[PDB]
């Protein structure tokens, strides 16, 4: 089965190109499927971009198609998009699709996406903060800890979090944007048989900035 | 009664059986 | 239409049936073949029925679809709990020439109600070096989604400086969590004794108060 996974640039200048590619696995680009792109603005739906064929056909959104060139290179085994003359509307997570043309026109499968940021601010790593109970708080059997990631830009982060019990019970909180910085937060609940007695630690990546930070919940 | 026209373009509309 | 009219929201229990519907000017899904995408929030949308009416493999036959010229329909029956997801229809539209989707729809999955597990939270000390101080509040695993949630300075409300975000409905079990973040200074946060948070949901006429005092 198709394997689709997309590259590119999480961050883009406006007025500059904006250039993704998609490697094709698993599956022949000269089979009678066209390959294309889908995007996402944050919290609203999704638009078709284009697709192209191996013969060379290729369809635009119309009111993209001035800025909008989609093209395959079947040997590579990659599939390309070039959006010319960017602006921060173009923002948006990007997915690489298999299509099934003719009458057909259904989609599937679909890449994870890639999240692609258009603006002129400058990239900023995250400050962590550990998020442990103030002193005295009385703890029943499970005890609630979390960490507070601020000041970054772009998104996206991943808050991760290593602990002695191994609780997936987690919460990850949107991230939300005040001049030009985004702050999130993560919670983490544990027995509280095994914090503080054992270890709980979150780590925040950033791949924007090439930036990773641990932080050890310690107790106050 | 809808069937595919009898897939290297897009858009083509279907016919009746 | 450039986007296909969805109704923005649809909810029912689990066992239930819900159906959502996708519209067009006129007849002008007559001869075009219909898809339905689920899109669970955070990952990538996924074929649910293709050509009107066609499960893909592996697709649940509790989920079904139709097409009668003027609107499509995604019927998805014997509801469960993660089915929660945004719902997207698509389809040619051949008087513009372009690939178009439908506008979406938000199934919520619906369970008792719940009360909020409420935590908060002190500045940590590496973050008053910067100059601020933000007290923190989670009010997880709660339902439904409405929730006011209150914060006191010394017993004092506060309403500048706070911000709130919710996570998209639980796939396991059809709760929502939230958290609350009161923002100050480190010299305006140094100058009182005690923070509270206090959170008034529909499962009780008395709100859950957290506190800590500096002291």
């Amino acid at each position: 089965q198709v394997q689709l996974e997309e590259s590119g640039p999480g961050l883009v200048r406006p007025s500059e190109t904006l250039s993704l590619s998609c490697t094709v696995s698993g599956f022949p680009m000269s089979e009678s499927y066209f390959w294309g792109w889908i995007r996402q603005s944050p919290g609203k739906g999704l638009e078709w971009l284009g697709s192209v064929i191996h013969t060379g056909t290729t369809y635009y959104r119309p009111s993209l198609e001035s800025r909008l060139t989609i093209a395959m290179d079947p040997s590579k085994n990659q599939v390309s998009l070039s959006l010319t003359s960017v602006t921060v509307a173009d923002s948006a997570m990007y997915y690489c699709v298999r299509i099934r043309g003719g009458s057909s026109n259904w989609l599937d499968p679909w890449g994870p996406g890639i999240v692609v940021t258009a603006s002129s601010a400058k990239t900023t790593p995250p400050s962590v903060y550990p998020l442990a109970p103030g002193c005295g708080d009385t703890t029943g059997s499970s005890v609630t800890l979390g960490c507070l990631v601020k000041g970054y830009f772009p998104e996206s982060v991943t808050v991760t979090w290593n602990s002695g019990s191994l609780s997936s019970s987690v919460h990850t909180f949107p991230a939300l944007l005040q001049s030009g910085l985004y702050t999130m937060s993560s919670s983490v609940t544990v027995p509280s048989s095994t914090w503080p007695s054992q270890t709980v630690t979150c780590s925040v990546a950033h791949p924007a900035s090439s930036t990773t930070v641990d932080k050890k919940i310690e107790p106050r | 009664c809808k069937i595919h026209a009898r897939f290297d373009s897009r858009g083509n509309p279907t016919v009746e059986c | 239409q450039s986007v296909w009219t969805q109704p923005p929201s649809v909810s029912a229990a689990p066992g239930q049936k819900v159906t959502i519907s996708c519209s067009g000017d006129d007849s002008i899904l007559r001869s075009a073949f219909v898809s339905w995408y689920q899109q669970v929030p955070g990952s990538a949308p996924k074929l649910v029925i293709f050509d009107d009416r066609q499960r893909p493999s592996g697709i649940p036959a509790r989920f079904s679809g139709s097409n009668s010229g003027t609107t499509a329909t995604l019927d998805i029956a014997g509801l469960q709990r993660g089915d929660e997801a945004d719902y997207y229809c698509a389809a040619w539209n051949g008087r513009l020439s372009a690939f178009v989707f439908g506008s979406g729809t938000k199934l919520e999955i619906k369970r008792a109600d719940a009360a909020p597990t409420v935590s908060i939270f002190p500045p940590s000390s590496e973050q008053l070096t910067s100059g601020g101080a933000s007290v923190v509040c989670f009010l997880n695993n709660f339902y439904p989604k409405d929730i006011n949630v209150k914060w006191k300075i010394d017993g004092s409300e506060r309403q500048n400086g706070v911000l709130n975000s919710w996570t998209d409905q639980d796939s396991k079990d059809s709760t929502y969590s939230m958290s609350s973040t009161l923002t100050l200074t480190k010299d305006e946060y140094e100058r009182h004794n005690s923070y509270t948070c206090e959170a008034t949901h529909k499962t009780s006429t008395s709100p859950i108060v957290k506190s800590f005092n500096r002291n």
